[PDB]
């Protein structure tokens, strides 16, 4: 339940922050949650960002120093980073909202 | 904005290529961290945008 609040919130902050609108599907989208990455997955995705980036060393020489430090929710963020590229649209409305916040 | 744990992955999605304001950002690690799909994550923000 106070679980569900958070959602909600985070939800709520994001159609305010990205400037958005029915929102009831992120939630039931979002509430599927249920845990397991794989070894290639955060490898595929990895190479990927690395084609796509300038400068695709600092992010393999941070992604090391970073995973030494077992830091939460690593491998998981740089699978979002990597489907994020994919779509160019919505990395570009992201790339945008950050210039309007400037 | 976003304290040092955070501050760090910003960084790395920052030098890996992709620019989003620090207080999304802040959420999507928070939605992350209640143990969303990544895959969902995506989805939700991709329906989100355009």
């Amino acid at each position: 339940s106070m679980s569900e609040f958070r959602i909600h919130h985070d939800v709520n902050e994001l159609i305010s922050l990205l400037h958005v609108f029915g929102a009831d599907v992120y939630i039931d989208l979002l509430q599927k949650n249920r845990t397991v990455t794989t070894s290639v997955s955060t490898h595929s995705a990895k190479v990927k960002i690395a084609e796509f980036s300038r400068t695709p060393d600092d992010f393999l020489k941070k992604y090391e120093e970073l995973k030494s430090k077992n830091t939460r929710n690593l491998d998981p963020l740089v699978y979002l980073l990597s489907k994020l590229i994919e779509d160019k649209e919505t990395l570009q409305y992201l790339q945008q909202n950050a210039k309007d916040k400037a | 904005v976003l304290n040092p744990e955070e501050a760090e992955l910003y960084e790395l999605t920052q030098a890996a290529g992709i620019v989003i304001d620090q207080e999304v950002f802040k959420i999507l690690v928070d939605l992350l961290k209640m143990n969303v799909a990544p895959l969902a994550v995506f989805q939700m923000l991709k329906s989100m945008c355009a």
